[PDB]
RNA sequence: GACUCGGUGAAAUCAUAGUACCUGUGAAGAUGCAGGUUACCCGCGACAGGACGGAAAGACCCCGUGGAGCUUUACUGUAGCC
RNA sequence: GACAAUGGUAGGAGAGCGUUCUAAGGGCGUUGAAGCAUGAUCGUAAGGACAUGUGGAGCGCUUAGAAGUGAGAAUGCCGGUG
RNA sequence: GAGGGUAGCGGAGAAAUUCCAAUCGAACCUGGAGAUAGCUGGUUCUCUCCGAAAUAGCUUUAGGGCUAGCCUCAAGUGAUGA
RNA sequence: GAGCUGUAAGUAAGCUUUGAUCCAGAGAUUUCCGAAUGGGGAAACCCAGCAUGAGUUAUGUCAUGUUAUCGAUAUGUGAAUACAUAGCAUAUCAGAAGGCACACCCGGAGAACUGAAACAUCUUAGUACCCGGAGGAAGAGAAAGAAAAUCGAUUCCCUUAGUAGCGGCGAGCGAAACGGGAAGAGCCCAAACCAACGUUGGGGUUGAGGACAGGAGUUACAAAGGACGACAUUAGACGAAUCAUCUGGAAAGAUGAAUCAAAGAAGGUAAUAAUCCUGUAGUCGAAAAUGUUGUCUCUCUUAUCCUGAGUACGACGGAGCACGUGAAAUUCCGUCGGAAUCUGGGAGGACCAUCUCCUAAGGCUAAAUACUCUCUAGUGACCGAUAGUGAACAGUACCGUGAGGGAAAGGUGAAAAGCACCCCGGAAGGGGAGUGAAAUAGAACCUGAAACCGUGUGCUUACAAGUAGUCAGAGCCCGUUAAUGGGUGAUGGCGUGCCUUUUGUAGAAUGAACCGGCGAGUUACGAUUUGAUGCAAGGUU
């Protein structure tokens, strides 16, 4: 997750952070089955495959 | 800062821009081109190495302050109306370059 | 280069020019025990003793073997072995 | 006129004295001086890069 | 307790002080200035009218484009929630 | 020689005194340096000498250079002593 | 009574702005840090010449500032000063 | 190469030319705590298991090794559950942990006072602090670049330039390319395509290339070693030349006469030394270990297809770019969408077309550069004991529950010769006598200012009203840097300290008990002006 800034309308400045669209799948990690938090952009990127 | 009255910087307006490709020349008078002998042939390098000219710039332009009693072959990138007229009327003559 | 046992005049201090045999050497502090030379009275609680103090080692000077004239001394090898010879006529100290 | 290892080596212990070369000469060393002892070949050098 | 004697022995304060009163003067309430009046030098026990007595760079009051806590239908935000 | 001018806060201008260090030159000092103390001394001022005592090993002068360069006040800091 | 827990953008409070290691409207220590201080106080040798102002205008300005006015120093100009 | 058993005196007992103490290289030993790791624990302690060994009839006791967790390898064994897996037991490895000068470096995260003469955008500032990771450097780096006549990786210095630009267009912030320099170095893959049984080899690496048709090296470009030599480092050795007199306690000073110098640096020696000592110039030296290094060696080598895909890119929200969303290109992050395939793709500050330059979405790379807890050798118009480190003798004493804060304190003499002995005194302390040049150098020890405290007395003072002085002035007492002198002062005139701050202060407005020390316009870089100086249509780097 990276951190910015939430800007106001009269631009004050709040920190902020952007978390990843993280969600709990099971992706067979080093062979072995296992649910693990995985992005929705990499599962849809095809790296990982769920199941 | 002048206690709290508007400053004069504030109650005058802002005024033009600047040229991004403004050409700027180094200039030489005719009365500096009295140095040289009479039939010389003036060239941007000779001006530079006769201290004439430090600074080239954009090029060289030939202006039309003081007098020229000696007759030149003058290569300039620029020339002034009078400065063309009177290297010509001392039975020199000059070109573009 | 002054060693126990030595014959060495006294060239500065309260006894220069009197001679004497290097009784002690402290090599620590540079100082030397001449004897005869620098005679301190001692008030001695269970007398007056009176014996030497010591002196500093630049305050006496080597004779020559020859002339008996004081010399600096430098050194020489002979067979493997340092041996203290006089500058001014360079015969080897005993 | 250059750098004589003999000269100076011979007058490096002599209080009083001071040993340069030609293009070594400052304005500290020839005012400190009250006289300079200068070879025909360095006084024609310095002559040379004084004008 | 105080007071006298033996022992021991601080403190706040303090521009230098041989430090009178009256009427006046004066930054408009004087030991210290003017004119008078009064007064030999040095202690000790007491009293508190003055030294605008000591203590704390007035808490009141005003000022600083000083601070802090608090409020809200002040401004701008924001945790959170819908 | 003969005329003028010379009170002064904020402040402007000028010229100097003294402190430590450096360079060069020239000097002093156990027949007693610096420091300290006393004095009836000199200079327009800041300040400079000399003599004597104390002290016991360093220190002036000239020209120039450089500054941690001059205290009476900050309810200043430290020490000593009232 | 003993052994433990809750910590300062916080705890705890039968509620007093009450307690949190002898001053709590936000503990203590260190750092940012020589915060900032249009406010108060202080700012060290000498002499020589000149010598103000406490006004106007504008200013979230009124015990601050800016320009002008008044001081000084240096060059000019020369009748323009009284 | 003769002393030695630390500081560090004192004995006692010893060691040492049969070579000690001491110095350097390498070895051996190295309790306990601490990441601390057998378990526990209020660090430096308590309590164990197992194997082996002492001891005891035997138990108790002891010695040695081994036993943390997470990783790694390999042997089994075993669920829910049939195969399996998870899991469990055992052996082997000793990979991680923690620390720091963690100063410099990379990354994560990230204020506020402050400036804007208020303040929110902005600024302070991507700074302080916190956290993570390392190295001797790190980072960057081999053009989908700078540019517009061409250059040719990166970095760093000068300059461009306080320019262009950004900016409640306020306060402020603030480049880069060109040019001049330091240094200089280039490379390896993925892919097509072959050989073999998808995985290994071969091959290939770009601005058009590829597929297909001896010379280089462990500093990147592959990686381990030996032989000999060199140098340097870590102990050391040699190393010229002066005598006399004088004053003195002492000579190095003065005086006279000499000498050496590749050595006249410096320090010491009883005062100030080129020639007394330690040294200096110069020369020499390593058993051992450690480096850097050269040669030999030793290694390796001789446009048909492809060219990095959830990528580039786009929307929305942010961030980084000097640049605040703006005409905002260029770089990155989250969410969501989402290409092209040499007739390709990217950039040249919106964007389009042409032109020009380049070839992303894989990786590696020395040097020039940053810093100093350190080490070695040196330096200073730097301090000299209230200075200089907080600390010359201390992170101690002391203060605090703790984090933490944090002092004061240097000098006998040349040499202890540190006062035998006598006298008063319980002692302390003195007076003599001695030592010493000096004892008012006697350890509270160089010098010894002032405040302050005493003893003696030349003049003066008990009828007097006061910022203590000043001007005048008898009397008395002295006699000097010998000056129309010094001390004191009956009596008379005049006279409300200083500083700060004020219209104005004796002020009853502020400040100071006194004395001493310390204590406030500085420096760097820019600007402007004046004086000085050099040159001058040139001046200057
Ligand atoms: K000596
Ligand atoms: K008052
Ligand atoms: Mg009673
Ligand atoms: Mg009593
Ligand atoms: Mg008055
Ligand atoms: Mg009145
Ligand atoms: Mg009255
Ligand atoms: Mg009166
Ligand atoms: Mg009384
Ligand atoms: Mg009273
Ligand atoms: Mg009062
Ligand atoms: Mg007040
Ligand atoms: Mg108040
Ligand atoms: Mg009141
Ligand atoms: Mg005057
Ligand atoms: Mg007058
Ligand atoms: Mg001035
Ligand atoms: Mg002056
Ligand atoms: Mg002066
Ligand atoms: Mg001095
Ligand atoms: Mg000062
Ligand atoms: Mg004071
Ligand atoms: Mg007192
Ligand atoms: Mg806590
Ligand atoms: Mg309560
Ligand atoms: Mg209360
Ligand atoms: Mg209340
Ligand atoms: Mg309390
Ligand atoms: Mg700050
Ligand atoms: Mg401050
Ligand atoms: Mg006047
Ligand atoms: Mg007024
Ligand atoms: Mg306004
Ligand atoms: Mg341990
Ligand atoms: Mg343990
Ligand atoms: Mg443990
Ligand atoms: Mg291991
Ligand atoms: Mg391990
Ligand atoms: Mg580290
Ligand atoms: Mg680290
Ligand atoms: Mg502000
Ligand atoms: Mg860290
Ligand atoms: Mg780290
Ligand atoms: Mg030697
Ligand atoms: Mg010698
Ligand atoms: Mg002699
Ligand atoms: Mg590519
Ligand atoms: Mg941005
Ligand atoms: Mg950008
Ligand atoms: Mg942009
Ligand atoms: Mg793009
Ligand atoms: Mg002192
Ligand atoms: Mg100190
Ligand atoms: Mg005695
Ligand atoms: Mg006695
Ligand atoms: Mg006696
Ligand atoms: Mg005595
Ligand atoms: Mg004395
Ligand atoms: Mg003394
Ligand atoms: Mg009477
Ligand atoms: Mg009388
Ligand atoms: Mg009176
Ligand atoms: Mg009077
Ligand atoms: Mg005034
Ligand atoms: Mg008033
Ligand atoms: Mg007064
Ligand atoms: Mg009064
Ligand atoms: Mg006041
Ligand atoms: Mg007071
Ligand atoms: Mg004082
Ligand atoms: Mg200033």
């Amino acid at each position: 997750a990276s951190t910015g800034n939430r800007r106001s309308h009269a631009l004050n400045s709040t920190k902020r952070r952007w978390n990843a669209n993280l969600q709990k799948v099971r992706i067979l990690v080093d062979g072995k089955p296992k649910k693990v938090w995985v992005s929705a952009r990499a599962l849809k990127s095809g790296k990982v495959t769920r199941v | 800062f002048e206690g709290g009255q508007l400053p004069l910087f504030r109650r005058l307006p802002k005024r033009g821009f600047t040229n991004i490709n403004r050409k700027e020349y180094a200039i030489v008078n005719l009365d500096q081109l009295n140095k040289f002998e009479d039939g010389t042939e003036v060239t941007p390098a000779l001006l530079v190495e006769s201290g004439v000219v430090k600074n080239e710039k954009s090029g060289i332009k030939i202006l039309g302050n003081g007098s020229l009693d000696k007759k030149l072959t003058v290569k300039a990138h620029k020339f002034s109306a009078s400065a063309a007229e009177a290297i010509d009327a001392k039975g020199g003559a000059h070109e573009v370059i | 280069h002054i060693k126990k046992g030595d014959n060495v005049k006294v060239i500065a201090g309260k006894d220069k020019g009197k001679e004497g045999k290097v009784i002690a050497t402290l090599p620590k502090k540079d100082r030397v025990v001449v004897e005869g030379v620098n005679i301190m009275k001692k008030h001695q609680k269970p007398g007056i003793l009176e014996t030497e103090a010591a002196i500093h080692v630049s305050n006496v000077q080597l004779l020559d073997p020859k002339t008996n004239e004081p010399t600096r001394v430098g050194y020489k090898f002979v067979d493997g072995k340092k041996v203290r010879i006089a500058k001014k006529s360079g015969e080897e100290i005993k | 006129e250059n750098e004589d290892v003999n000269v100076e080596l011979s007058a490096r212990n002599i209080p009083g004295v001071q040993v340069t070369t030609a293009q070594g000469l400052n304005v500290l060393d020839i005012t400190n001086a009250d006289s300079l002892v200068i070879t025909e070949a360095a006084a024609k050098k310095v002559e040379e890069v004084l004008g």
